[PDB]
Formats: C-alpha cells, sequence, structure tokens
C-alpha cells in the first residue's frame, strides 16, 4: 500500500471520503 | 546452483573443494568440521561457504528437454 | 541446420511452411525453439 | 498479561501470545484511523492563502 | 527539493546542486531528514530546476535550506545531526579522548577545507595542546573549539553559552561537571555534546550559534560537525553487542 | 530586528502550523472530544 | 547462490525448505563506520557483490497471439519487402534466436499480414534489457487445420544488487542498499575478514531484535565447529541462556565469549576504539527494485487541451506540482518560484 | 553539505538552464557548447537572437 | 550431540528422487484441507 | 613527451599569498597515498600543519593541505614528502630482499 | 462547485479584481504575496 | 525442564595468522 | 627528529613462514599509514590477469550465460603479468585486442550417454558431464605463440567446477583474458587475502604467582602464557600466538591485575596468493606501486 503512495504524486491534501463526507451530508 | 568460485568475503577459491568435501563425509566418514579443515578452510567465512552450500544444480539437471525420459 | 525440439519425446525435428505444428515421432502440439550457433557477447562481471 | 521475562533471556509461550496481542493492537489502530489532516489543512489554506 | 506530502513549506526547500559521478540516486544529507519527514526506507523525492534568475534568487535566499533552521510552528529547530554523529560526539568530547598533533590536525582538515570556503581566516588556526609535558596532547573538546575558531568570523568575539546535557553527571563518575555544557569565548571548557546540542533541539550549541552569528554560520557548523563525526566514526568506530 | 517582514504569507504559515502537527494526533484515546474530531468541530 | 541456514529451527528440515533456499549466510558486523548506514540504510561489500553475493535473475514471459476466422498474419518474413538489419535478432522463421540480447525498440518477433501487404514486427519494450531464455510455439484449438498463431517467449533479466535494493535478516530488520563499499575501504577483522553486510548499531535499540544478536554468535559458532544450531522458539530458558550457550562455544573455538572481534579501520589502518560485534547472520534479498520510478524531464510532450506536460515516466512525462506544493510556494512568499 | 543535493550525472546531462551569452561568461559557455549534450558540464541547445 | 543439517542425506535425495513414499509428510499435510476437500466431491461414502 | 597537468593541481583559492600555506588536489588517489604522504610531510620540522581530506567517495579526488613555518614553501614540503616516501619504500624493499636471503 | 460559483458570478455581473492567490494563478499573474507585494523600477540618468 | 545439550568434544579451531593447529 | 636513514636503523622484517601460496611476514617499527597502504595496494592496485570478455557460441546447460561468464572471470589463471601490455579502451575491438594485450581461453564441451550397470555415478552414467577449469583450453595467437611455449596458460586451481551437464547439452565459448586491477573487480585481486594484525601486548601489573598463574594461563592460547615455577612470577612466552579473545578480563581475580594492549609499530602480515604470482612478488609490487605513485607526483607540473 505504501509502494503505491511512494510512486503517486498527490493531486491535493488526501481525501475527505471517511467521516468528513457524512458530516458534509447536512444541508443548511 | 553450483559451488561458488572464491569465498564472498576474502576471495579464497572454494569451487574446487565441493566434490572433495562430500568424499570426506561419505568414504572417510568424518564430521563436517574436520572435513573443512582438511580442505584448507580455517577462516569461518571460507568455512561456511562450502558447509552451507545447497547445490540445487543436481535437482535442476533432472529436467532435461534434450533427452527422452 | 534448422532445429525445433519436441516438448514431450525431446526429438529435434524442424518443419517448413504449409505443415502441421506437431512433432512427427509423437502427437505433441508444443515445440521448443532450439539454440543455434550464434555469437553472444558477454562481460565476465 | 504481566511478563516477567525479558528479550535477552527470552519470553514464555503464554507471555509470547500476550505480547503478540499488544504488538498487533497498535498496527490494528493504524489500519482503523479514518481521521486525516488533509482536508482540514486544505480548507484553511484556501481561505487564508 | 520536494518530499510529498508537502504538509509545511520546510518540505519544499532550495538545495545547492552537487553533481556526483557514477550515481543513480539523489544523495541527501542527514540534517534534511527532519524537515522533509523523509526516511531512507526507499522514499522518493522531486527535484525542480527553476529556469530564471528571479526564481534562482528566491530558491537561494527565501526557500533555501539554511533559512529553514527554525520551523514557524513553535520557532524551534528542525535541522541537526541524527544517529552516528550523536554517538560519535559523546565519545569525541569525553574527558578520556586525547589526540596527538598528527591526529588533531588531521581531524581539523578532515572536516574543514579552506579551498571549499569552509574557513574565515584563509589559514587553519590551531590551539596549543592541553598537555605540554611529557607528550604534547590535545583534548577532544579542543577539536570542537578549533572547528568554531575557523568557521565563525574573526571580527566577532567567541560564543558564550551555559547549557545542559541529556547524560547525568552520575554516569561520568564522582565530582564530574560533564552535564554542564560550557562555552566561554568560543571554547568548549566543560561538558560533552549530545542530541541536545547539535541535534534539532532548542537553545543548544548550533541554535546558540544561529542566534549570534546567523543562519549561514550555523549551517557551516552543522556540515563541519557532520563531517568531523563521520571521519571520527571511520577512525574510531562504534558498535553494539550482547555484552551491552 | 525580530519583526515579521511585510509580505510574509502568515495565512498559509498559520494553516500549515495547525495542519502539519495535527498529523501526530491521528491515534485514538488511551469523555471530552480530542484530536482531529474536536479540531474539526 | 542459495545457502542452507547454520542457525535454523528443526522444522525447516521437516518442510524440506532446503529444496527452495530463501537466502544466504553472510558475515554481518553491527558497526557504524562508513557513515552511509543509518536506521533504514545498510552497506553491502563491493568485493562480495563482485564475487556473486546475493545475485539474482528475473524471468518474464510474453504471449504473441495472432487473433486480434481467415488467417491473415503469418509468422516469418514477407518477400520483396524487408527493412534493414532485422536478421540480427530473428531467425528465418521470424522467431528470435534463443540467447540474443534485446533492448527496447529491438524486434522480438516478425510476421506478414496480407491485409496491409507489408512485413511488420512486434517490438520489445521495457527499461530493463533482457536475453531470450525460451521460445515455445503452440498450435492448439484445431483438429486437422493446423498453423501456428500463438508463441510464448521467456525473457531472462539479470538483476545484480543495486543501490536502493532491500535486504533483511530473519528478524524483521530490513534496510535499503546505501552503497557498495570497497573491501580496501571496508573495516577488516583480526582474522583478515571484512563483513559482507554492515548493519548500523542504531537499528537495534528501537526494534529490540535480540533474536538477531543471538543468531550472530550462534552462526559464528556453527561456522567454526561445523554444526547447525537449533533456534526453535522456547528451547532455551532464563537459567539456560543462548548468549551463555553459544558464548561458551565461541570461547572454546578461540574467539571472544561476548561475540566481539578486534577490527581495524580500512582508511586510517589503526585498530578501532573497541571490539566490533561480528557474526554469521542469514540474510535475505527482497525482490523489489525501488528505483523503478526514476525519471527526468527537460521539455517533453504536452496534452493538446491544457498544453501542459503529459503524464507518463517512459513517455518523457512531467512531475506534478499539486495544490500542497502551490501552498508551500505561497508559504515561502516566493512568488517567482510559483510563477 | 547540509544545504546541498547529490545530483546523478543522468539528470545533470538532461536538465538545462537558458544562460544568455555575454562578455563575462563567453569562456565558460564556449566549453559547454564544445562538450555538447552528453559531456558534463555541457549544453543541449543554443538559441540565436 | 547437536541439531545438525542433513548435507549427505540432502544431496543424495537431490540426485535420487524417492520412488517410495515422498519425504516431508508435513508439506502434504499443509495442503491436506485443499486436496481432501476436492477429493470428497466424488470419492467417499454416499458417492 | 608530454607531462600530465590534470594529476596534481594547486588550489589558488586556498594558497597563501606567499608561500607557506597551500591546498593541493590529486586525481585518482585516496587514503592509500593520502595518509602515507601526510605522515611523511608531518615529520618535516618546518611543517606547521598537515592533513588530508577526501571531498567525496564518488568523485576521484584527494586534497592535502600543507602549512609550514618560514624559509620553506608548501610546494617544497610536498616535494620533500614525495622524495622521502620513495626512499622509505626503498628501505622496505631492501630489508625484505635481505630477510628472504637470510631465511 | 465550479459551475455553481461561476453561475453566481455571471448573475452578479461580477468583476474579478485578480487580487487573490488563486485568481492570479488562473490568469497567469504574479502572486501579490512576498516578492509580489511591491514593484521594481529602474533609475535612468538621461532626461 | 531439560537443558539444551552441549556439543560433544569442542576444540579450538581459530589461531593466529602464521600459527596452525600444532599446539595440543 | 625523524630521518629516512633513522628509519633504516629501527625498521625490521621477520619471516615466520614463506610457502609457495601464502607468506606470513612482520613489519617492525613502521607507521600504520605505510602498512595499511601496502595492504590496500596488494588487494586493489596490484595488476593481475582474469577473463573479461566471454564470447558464447552455444550454451544449452542449466547455468545461464551471464552466470557461466561470471564464473570463468572468477577462476584465477596461473599467468604471470608484465608479459601482457595494458589494453586501450578508446580504439575499436579490431585494434583493441592484440597478441600483447589479450590471452584467449576456449571451452568446447558436449555431453553424451554411456552404458554402465546402475544412485549411479555421473562420471559413469554420462560422458563430459562435469565441466572443470582445466577444460579451458589455451589458444595462443598472433605475433607471439612462442613466448608462452615454456609458460602454458592453465588455471591456478584446475579442479574448480564451472558447469554441470546432462546428455544433449553443450557449451561453446571464446574467453578474452585481459590485464586489470583489484579495485575495478574482485576477480582481478591477485591476493586471496592480504591482511595485517597488530602484535598483542599483555602488560602484567602484578606477579600473580601460584595457582592463579595456572588459571591465568588457561585464559590465553596454550603457547602464550608460560610459568617458570610456583613463584618466579608469571611471564609472557609468545604474545604473538594470542588470539586477543579478552577471556582474562571476564574474571574478577584478573580484571584489575592485567592490561591488554598492542605494539602499534609491529605488524603481522599474512598474504595468500590466488596462484598467478608468489606472495613475495605481490608484496614487492605493492611497495613498487607506492614508490611509483610518489615518483609520478614528484616529476609532475603543479597547475594553476
Ligand atoms: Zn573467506
Ligand atoms: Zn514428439
Amino acid at each position: 500500500e505504501q509502494s503505491h503512495k511512494k510512486t503517486k504524486q498527490a493531486v491535493s491534501y488526501d481525501e475527505p471520503d471517511e467521516d468528513e463526507i457524512e458530516t458534509m451530508r447536512e444541508a443548511e | 546452483m553450483i559451488v561458488p568460485v572464491r569465498c564472498f568475503s576474502c576471495g579464497k577459491v572454494v569451487g574446487d573443494k565441493w566434490e572433495s568435501y562430500l568424499n570426506l563425509l561419505q568414504e572417510d566418514e568424518l564430521d563436517e568440521g574436520t572435513a573443512l579443515s582438511r580442505l584448507g578452510l580455517k577462516r569461518y567465512c571460507c568455512r561456511r561457504m562450502i558447509l552451507t552450500h545447497v547445490d540445487l544444480i543436481e535437482k535442476f539437471l533432472r529436467y532435461n528437454p534434450l533427452e527422452k525420459r | 541446420t534448422l532445429k525445433y525440439i519436441c516438448a514431450e519425446c525431446s526429438s529435434k525435428l524442424s518443419l517448413s511452411r504449409t505443415d502441421a505444428v506437431r512433432c512427427k515421432d509423437c502427437g505433441h502440439r508444443i515445440l521448443l525453439k532450439a539454440r543455434t550457433k550464434r555469437l553472444v557477447q558477454f562481460e565476465a562481471r | 498479561g504481566y511478563v516477567k521475562g525479558r528479550f535477552y533471556s527470552g519470553i514464555k509461550p503464554q507471555e509470547y501470545y500476550f505480547h503478540c496481542m499488544a504488538g498487533r493492537e497498535g498496527l490494528i489502530d493504524t489500519a482503523v484511523k479514518t481521521s486525516r489532516s488533509g482536508y482540514l489543512q486544505r480548507c484553511l489554506t484556501k481561505q487564508l492563502e | 527539493m520536494n518530499r510529498q506530502p508537502t504538509l509545511h513549506k520546510a518540505s519544499m526547500m532550495g538545495h545547492k546542486v552537487r553533481v556526483l559521478p557514477n550515481e543513480k540516486t539523489l544523495r541527501l544529507h542527514y540534517a534534511n531528514t527532519g524537515a522533509y519527514n523523509a526516511d531512507f526506507d526507499g522514499d522518493e523525492m522531486n527535484m525542480h530546476f527553476p529556469q530564471n534568475e528571479n526564481a534562482r534568487a528566491e530558491a537561494l535566499n527565501l526557500a533555501n535550506t539554511d533559512s529553514q533552521y527554525l520551523t514557524p510552528t513553535s520557532g524551534s529547530p528542525v535541522r541537526g545531526l541524527i544517529q552516528d554523529h550523536i554517538s560519535a560526539g559523546v565519545w569525541l568530547t569525553s574527558k578520556d579522548s586525547f589526540f596527538t598533533r598528527e591526529q588533531y590536525q588531521q581531524y581539523i582538515y578532515g572536516c574543514i577545507r579552506p579551498e571549499d570556503g569552509h574557513t574565515t581566516r584563509s589559514k587553519i588556526v590551531t590551539l596549543p595542546p592541553t598537555i605540554f609535558k611529557p607528550y604534547p596532547l590535545w583534548t577532544g573538546k579542543q577539536i570542537i573549539t578549533t572547528v568554531l575558531l575557523n568557521v565563525t568570523p574573526p571580527d566577532m568575539p567567541g560564543i558564550n553559552l551555559i547549557s545542559k546535557n541529556k547524560i547525568k553527571n552520575e554516569y561520568w563518575g564522582k565530582g564530574s561537571l560533564e552535564n554542564e555544557v560550557l562555552f566561554k569565548d568560543g571554547a568548549l571548557l566543560c561538558g560533552i555534546l549530545d542530541k541536545s546540542q547539535y541535534g534539532a533541539s532548542k537553545y543548544g550549541i548550533v541554535h546558540s550559534l544561529h542566534e549570534v552569528y546567523g543562519p549561514e554560520v550555523a549551517a557551516k557548523v552543522l556540515s563541519v560537525l557532520g563531517r568531523l563525526f563521520t571521519n571520527y566514526i571511520t577512525a574510531t568506530a562504534f558498535t553494539c553487542g550482547m555484552d551491552d | 530586528r525580530s519583526l515579521i517582514n511585510p509580505g510574509e504569507a502568515v495565512g498559509i504559515i498559520a494553516s500549515q502550523s495547525v495542519g502539519e502537527p495535527s498529523t501526530q494526533m491521528t491515534l485514538n484515546t488511551f469523555n471530552v472530544t480530542l484530536g482531529i474530531p474536536r479540531l474539526r468541530e | 547462490t542459495g545457502q542452507t541456514p547454520i542457525v535454523k529451527a528443526n522444522l525447516y528440515d521437516d518442510y524440506g525448505m532446503d529444496n527452495f533456499p530463501n537466502g544466504f549466510n553472510a558475515v554481518v558486523a553491527v558497526i557504524s563506520y562508513t557513515g552511509y548506514d543509518m536506521d533504514d540504510a545498510m552497506i553491502i561489500n563491493k568485493s562480495a557483490d563482485e564475487r556473486g553475493f546475493g545475485y539474482g535473475t528475473m524471468y518474464k514471459t510474453e504471449k504473441v497471439d495472432l487473433a486480434l476466422d481467415p488467417i491473415t498474419q503469418h509468422f516469418g518474413f514477407g518477400n520483396d519487402e524487408w527493412p534493414k538489419e532485422w536478421l540480427e535478432k530473428l531467425d528465418e522463421d521470424g522467431l528470435p534466436y534463443i540467447g540474443t540480447y534485446v533492448e527496447e525498440g529491438d524486434p522480438i518477433c516478425a510476421y506478414f499480414d496480407d491485409t496491409l501487404n507489408k512485413t511488420k514486427i512486434k517490438t520489445y519494450h521495457s527499461s530493463e534489457p533482457a536475453y531470450i531464455e525460451e521460445v515455445n510455439l503452440i498450435g492448439d484449438e484445431s483438429n486437422k487445420f493446423q498453423e501456428l498463431q500463438t508463441v510464448s517467449i521467456k525473457y531472462r533479466i539479470r538483476r545484480t544488487p543495486q543501490i536502493g535494493d532491500k535486504f533483511s535478516s530473519r528478524h524483521g530488520q530490513k534496510g535499503v542498499c546505501s552503497r557498495k563499499w570497497p573491501t580496501i575501504d571496508m573495516p577488516f577483522s583480526e582474522t583478515g575478514i571484512q563483513p559482507d553486510i554492515i548493519i548500523n548499531p542504531h537499528a537495534f535499540p528501537s526494534r529490540m531484535t535480540i533474536g538477531m544478536f543471538v543468531e550472530s554468535l550462534a552462526g559464528k559458532a556453527g561456522a567454526l565447529h561445523g554444526i547447525a544450531q537449533d533456534s526453535t522458539p522456547w528451547i532455551f530458558n532464563e537459567d539456560d541462556t543462548p548468549a551463555d550457550y553459544f558464548g561458551e562455544q565461541l570461547a572454546k573455538a578461540g574467539y571472544n565469549y561476548h561475540g566481539n572481534e578486534p577490527m581495524y579501520s580500512g582508511a586510517t589502518g589503526e585498530e578501532l576504539r573497541a571490539d566490533i560485534y561480528v557474526g554469521v547472520v542469514y540474510y535475505q534479498r527482497l525482490r523489489h527494485m525501488v528505483n523503478d520510478k526514476f525519471q527526468v524531464r527537460s521539455t517533453g510532450p504536452v496534452n493538446s487541451l491544457t498544453m501542459q506536460p503529459v503524464k507518463g515516466r517512459k513517455r518523457h512525462g512531467g512531475i506534478r506540482v499539486g495544490e500542497m506544493e502551490r501552498d508551500a510556494l505561497i508559504g515561502h512568499g516566493t512568488s517567482f518560484l510559483l510563477q | 553539505e547540509t544545504n546541498e543535493i547529490g545530483v546523478p550525472p543522468v539528470f545533470a546531462v538532461k536538465l538545462t538552464y537558458p544562460e544568455p551569452v555575454t562578455a563575462y561568461n563567453i569562456a565558460e559557455l564556449r566549453q559547454a557548447v564544445i562538450n555538447g549534450p552528453d559531456k558534463w558540464p555541457g549544453a543541449t541547445q543554443i538559441q540565436n537572437e | 550431540r547437536t541439531a545438525d543439517f542433513r548435507t549427505l542425506e540432502r544431496e543424495s535425495r537431490f540426485i535420487n528422487p524417492p520412488k517410495d513414499k515422498s519425504a516431508f509428510p508435513l508439506l502434504q499435510e499443509a495442503v491436506q484441507p485443499h486436496i481432501g476437500s476436492f477429493n470428497a466431491l466424488t470419492e467417499g461414502p454416499d458417492g | 613527451e608530454e607531462p600530465d597537468r590534470e594529476k596534481i593541481k594547486l588550489l589558488t583559492q586556498a594558497t597563501s599569498e606567499d608561500g607557506t600555506s597551500a591546498s593541493f588536489q590529486i586525481v585518482e588517489e585516496d587514503h592509500t597515498l593520502g595518509n602515507a604522504l601526510r605522515y611523511v610531510i608531518m615529520k618535516n620540522p618546518d611543517v606547521e600543519f598537515c592533513g588530508y581530506s577526501i571531498p567525496h567517495p564518488s568523485e576521484n579526488l584527494l586534497n592535502i593541505r600543507i602549512q609550514t613555518y618560514g624559509e620553506t614553501t608548501a610546494v617544497d614540503a610536498l616535494q620533500k614528502g614525495l622524495k622521502d616516501l620513495m626512499d622509505l619504500c626503498d628501505v622496505v624493499e631492501s630489508k625484505f630482499t635481505e630477510k628472504i636471503k637470510s631465511m | 462547485t465550479t459551475c455553481q460559483f461561476l453561475t453566481k458570478a455571471v448573475l452578479d455581473n461580477e468583476r474579478e479584481q485578480l487580487d487573490s492567490p488563486s485568481a492570479r494563478i488562473v490568469v497567469g499573474k504574479l502572486n501579490n504575496v512576498g516578492t509580489g507585494s511591491f514593484d521594481v523600477l529602474a533609475k535612468v540618468p538621461n532626461a | 525442564r531439560k537443558d539444551v545439550p552441549k556439543v560433544e568434544g569442542l576444540k579450538l579451531e581459530h589461531f593466529a595468522t602464521g600459527y596452525d593447529a600444532e599446539d595440543f | 627528529e625523524w630521518n629516512v636513514e633513522k628509519f633504516k636503523k629501527d625498521f625490521e622484517v621477520n619471516i615466520s613462514s614463506l610457502d609457495a601460496r601464502e607468506a606470513n611476514f612482520d613489519l617492525i617499527n613502521i607507521d600504520t599509514s605505510i602498512a595499511n597502504a601496502f595492504r590496500r595496494i596488494m588487494i586493489s592496485e596490484v595488476p593481475s590477469v582474469a577473463a573479461e570478455y566471454v564470447y558464447f557460441f552455444n550454451n544449452t546447460s542449466v547455468i545461464q550465460d551471464e552466470v557461466l561468464a561470471h564464473r570463468i572471470g572468477l577462476v584465477p589463471l596461473k599467468v604471470d603479468p608484465d608479459m601482457l601490455t595494458w589494453v586501450d579502451s578508446n580504439l575499436p575491438d579490431d585494434e583493441k585486442f592484440t597478441d600483447e594485450n589479450t590471452i584467449v581461453l576456449s571451452l568446447n564441451v558436449k555431453c553424451t550417454r554411456n552404458p554402465d550397470a546402475p544412485s549411479t555415478d555421473p562420471k559413469e552414467l554420462y560422458n563430459n558431464a562435469h565441466v572443470y577449469a582445466r577444460d579451458l583450453k589455451f589458444e595462443p595467437q598472433g605475433r607471439q605463440s612462442t613466448t608462452f611455449a615454456d609458460c602454458p596458460v592453465v588455471p591456478a586451481d584446475p579442479d574448480i567446477l564451472l558447469a554441470k551437464l546432462r546428455p544433449g547439452q553443450e557449451i561453446s565459448l571464446k574467453a578474452h583474458c585481459i590485464l586489470g586491477i583489484g579495485g575495478d573487480h574482485a576477480k582481478f585481486s591477485p591476493v586471496s587475502t592480504a591482511s595485517y594484525r597488530l602484535l598483542p601486548q599483555i602488560n602484567i601489573l602484578q606477579p600473580i604467582k601460584g595457582e592463579s598463574a595456572r588459571r591465568f594461563q588457561k585464559c590465553f592460547p596454550p603457547g602464550v602464557i608460560g610459568i617458570d615455577e610456583g613463584s618466579d612470577e608469571a611471564y609472557v612466552k609468545d604474545a604473538r600466538k594470542d588470539t586477543v579473545s579478552r577471556e582474562v578480563l571476564r574474571y574478577e581475580e584478573f580484571a584489575d591485575k592485567v592490561k591488554l594492549g598492542r605494539v602499534r609499530n609491529h605488524f603481522i602480515f599474512n598474504v595468500e596468493s590466488a596462484g598467478a604470482m608468489t606472495p613475495e612478488e605481490i608484496f614487492f609490487k605493492s611497495v613498487r606501486i607506492l614508490k611509483n605513485k610518489a615518483e609520478y607526483l614528484k616529476n609532475c607540473p603543479i597547475t594553476q
């Protein structure tokens, strides 16, 4: 898993696909 | 595969001492240690070279696509 | 001297165009391409 | 789970299995940790650039 | 030089190119390990070559490594020597470590080369021996005094610092003061040098040098110490075994 | 002589100074919300 | 060069693991000397590597099938049309000579398709050059109408230990090859032996791999006396210590009880401060070649829409400067570096 | 040096800088031009006015 | 007196692959749940 | 005949105005000659400071610094060092030949 | 939500003053932070 | 618990550079 | 004050054993920098002859071409150098290899079957099954095929196993043996191991006579500690025979009553040859290389 991260040149700052996406699932 | 030519650590020729080592274990019925000493291997680096050799070449040769059966 | 070794009976038998890709001596469908006399340069390192 | 044994003298099989439990426990936490500082920093930097 | 993830600007610094013959990998000094958060476990780094003088000036004066000694997070150091050099220093600066004229001068030129612009006096200045009679002998701490004497400017006075060590006085025997790091007019007179002095640790010798003489001198001291301890570990090795 | 230079991107520096060390608190509790979940709140 | 472990559990024989050796017994010195070894980096002896220590080979097979019902593509060479010097790699049959050296771009096979009425070739493409080990022609899935369309070609890629390759003991102590240190520059023992592998002492205080420490004095004792030692777990006790057991063996052979050896510097030539911990440890060479993603681009191809360097290491592609690197360049206040 | 990077000769022969030719650097660049794109320190290209 | 390695025994078996029962039964006992599982698909009681 | 100019080089960026201190750079050399040459140069009563330094293992260079007191240049101290090492080797070669016969 | 913010911009008939680091990168203008926080002018002697 | 059996008749098998197993 | 003539007064050589392959000699009252220099030269700088370019025509054996070529290079050849000139790398292969720069060794072995009563021996069951170093036939070419008439090119160790074969397999190659140094490749190192060990020093601080003397004697190898009587103190008979195991220091009764050091001036060299040159020739050439290195720098212009 770290070998794939060792070669990939990141587009941005990781990804919010975890708990953050379910927190963003709240409309104003 | 086959016995390496020269000891990886110092460079003492070990390739001529493989068949001679088995003869000292079979015919002479000596122990592993004394057999290596008679071959002229006193450094533990040269000692392990022959002592630790597997010789997978004899297993590998049994597959011959040039001779039937 | 053209060569082709059979995978089963190990018979060295070469065959030209418009011929069945099978050994003559036995019914085997796999053939190993044999090594011919050709210079291959190498460094003893 | 109290191991009286040391790594110099060796550890008993009961102690070995218990050490295996505690040793793995940390690696399991590294596998189950959804919390990432990637998006948190990305949100601050875009508004503070 | 860039090591991803670039979590803070110290993970993207400006380095001076040194083309090394018969190489297939990017070579990096141990002082950079902290800032990039890069471990030599098969890690990869990106090298960018800016194509104009304005971009050059920026990578040499703003984003350059030497100007990134202290992180803006806490204002603490992120640059220092990491393992062999720390163990080498505890042995080299120990009271028991003595050196002959031949040995002493070798350790000096081994890490300080005037031709590479390491000196500030255009001639390697050397202290007198600590033992005159019977045999002329130099102490280990005197090598540290001589390295500073040749890398710090001649126009400015020597560094004055009273610091502490990670190693307690009890370990060095009865009545030792070897925990108290003492620098008087740029001379190591008491105490050994730990991770707490030339590591990425606040209010150590390197940080104290950084505040008085600047970032360029502190960088020179780090590279000089880094070479000295590498050369010292080559002449005087360090090992770990069952006896320990 | 210790004054911050006009032009210094204190914005990015601040977010980097909060982001980069918040990677060190990815590990779970050994009542109140701590680490990254509290920082997210 | 596979080797049987001196230090081993007796279950190694019970599973006949000697039929498939996984490593080699090496002279390993726990020393900080070169300065290139530190935490995740270890040193390999140049003269050891030159003598075939830890040498490996990698075999890759390719299937050249002509299917994409009437036969159009035929293995061999078409008449009247023949591009210059192709006969150097392929034989009269269009198949390559088994043993031939091939680089990316070289022809790996030859055929002729009647639809285009031209003699075409299937090119070999990889950053690593190879030699042909095996060429097998397979003409199956037919009763009486037989003609070859499928051929299996095996490549032999020689892999000498390179700077970056990982090596590890049987105690989970992996490290990348930092450098291939010359034997003259290597520290030399009192016996006249220079270690094959150098492990840094700063690796052990954090990992706590004491199994390797006892493996070192056990392997040395077994190399001298010529006897394999049992390293099966829970064989030894708190009262019956292996450090004492192999320590007694080391003293009986004529060496230091605590597994140390008086070593001399390769540079200065002088005897080192204290005796270095040296022994025989079974080392394993990990299959991965870490510098596989090694690239450099000055001015290569660009995508039509963005007019930006295209993605692809082998395609002379560009390194991405992402949002985080953008943020870092804003961070330094270095506007021309960002530009 | 702690402020340096060890660049492999592979990268050194590919990575180039557009250096404008002047009276103060005519000597340095003439050698680079003679050396060419495979001998370091060389030059891969020359841009006319 | 020791827990030695078979050197003479090994090399003889390399040249002479046994014609009787295979050596290392534990190796066949390792694949016992796989082979046995597929064996029970046709052979055994109830067909 | 043509003498090689790439071997020994005087680093003018470090040479004393006149004439005692200088740094010399030798190609295709290391510890072998380096430590032996600085040892012999240090026996000179006029040599104040002497040591050797290898800039980097990958680059085939050897640096030797000679700082002397007055009445002798660094170049003379180097020339004396080389002249004495040659004579030292002759002594070793002579004594070894004699003991071979003495056997 | 690139198209959503763009729609809101068009409907406002908004003028992007190109003063944010992001906006400057979009139009290829030098960032106003650090070295971009001023202008460099050359002193010329002839009238 | 039975102790690990020591190896029978273990002799010296390492000496100086120019010294063999002449000394018994 | 150190003079080169004052060095001649104190410098001594002692030859303990001088065999045809290995020589054990001592260098007394010499510096570490000079002793280590010769050691480094004997391994890396003394030129030797070894196979460099193996030209394969056929290899149907189990052993890969690269591996078989590398093994031939490792085989030391009983060839005296100085007979060969150094090869130039810039000119092409047709001008590169000459009768003065290169030595050719051919290997042509074909395996067949033999009828014998059957575990059965490979030398009985097959013909030309095992390929040895002695099977590398010397082929003298060009202007000089008479210079190697009384000196035939034969490997130093002939019984070295190079390859193992089964009937049908064949090996056909032409190996080009050239002159090279040990620093480039270990195959060119003329020494099996050239190493020195400092003379062990045992500084006895107390008389330690009696039964403790017999206990002290067992801490060192048999021929090291000698005891006069029960009294008359405990002396060091031959400190050279010591293995430096520090066994005496791991005992409370001797840990403070004895010191273990060395004689920094005294070096015990042990030089074993691969088979091409005698161990003396290898040491003499090492001293000749160090002198030539200092001589080349002496008659050289100091540029810039
Ligand atoms: Zn050896
Ligand atoms: Zn057939």
